[PDB]
């Protein structure tokens, strides 16, 4: 189990806050330069917007 | 403990819409959902291995992407696996608007 | 920081960790 979650970090650079209600998407996104908080209310958004938005945090430059 | 690991996996699966499966013949299958907003559960997948030279190798892509060989060359050259995965998802998004 | 080790790991090593340690399951199909 650990190895897959480690790779999701390698891919997304996101670390979740595991102590919050399920309705709250909360965590931190890391990068070269300073780390950025995420705190969204899942009830306000579609599943696809949540995924598109979170993926837009991930840089596409090679 | 182990509960926290399974929880982390499910949070990434649901929030990124990305599942990772270890399948036969030394391969991992990456399955993206939440690509087509009109059909959020529809999967877009590719499979990957590390080949005998220790290189990334995409061994299949369903549906096919015409840029994924270019992406394989780039990830080999840069070792930037994050960007490789991000660019494949962008490419499935785009493909979903083609026709 | 705490991710120091993951940030510098080679993704090929990480991918091989999953492939060697997780049991195989069926691939999902378009169907």
């Amino acid at each position: 189990a650990a190895y897959v979650t480690q790779l999701y970090y390698k891919i997304s650079r996101i670390d979740w806050d595991y102590e919050v209600e399920p309705a709250r998407i909360k965590g931190i996104h890391y990068g070269p330069d300073i780390a950025q908080p995420i705190n969204m209310d899942s009830s306000h958004h579609s599943r696809c917007f949540i995924s598109d938005y979170l993926w837009s945090l991930v840089p596409t430059a090679w | 403990r182990v509960e926290r690991l399974c929880k982390s996996k499910e949070l990434f699966e649901e929030r990124l819409g990305l599942e990772i499966r270890r399948i036969h013949n030394e391969q991992l299958q990456f399955i993206f959902r939440h690509i087509d907003h009109k059909d959020p559960d529809k999967p877009y997948m590719f499979t990957l291995s590390i080949n005998e030279q220790g290189d990334y190798e995409v061994t299949s892509c369903t549906p096919p992407l015409d840029c994924i060989s270019e992406f394989q060359l780039k990830v080999r050259e840069t070792n930037n696996f994050s960007a490789f995965i991000a660019n494949i998802r962008k490419a499935f998004t785009a493909l979903s608007f083609k026709q | 920081n705490a991710f120091s080790e993951l940030d510098s790991a080679d993704p090929r090593v990480m991918l091989r960790r999953i492939i060697q340690n997780q049991p195989q399951v069926d691939p999902l199909a378009l169907q």
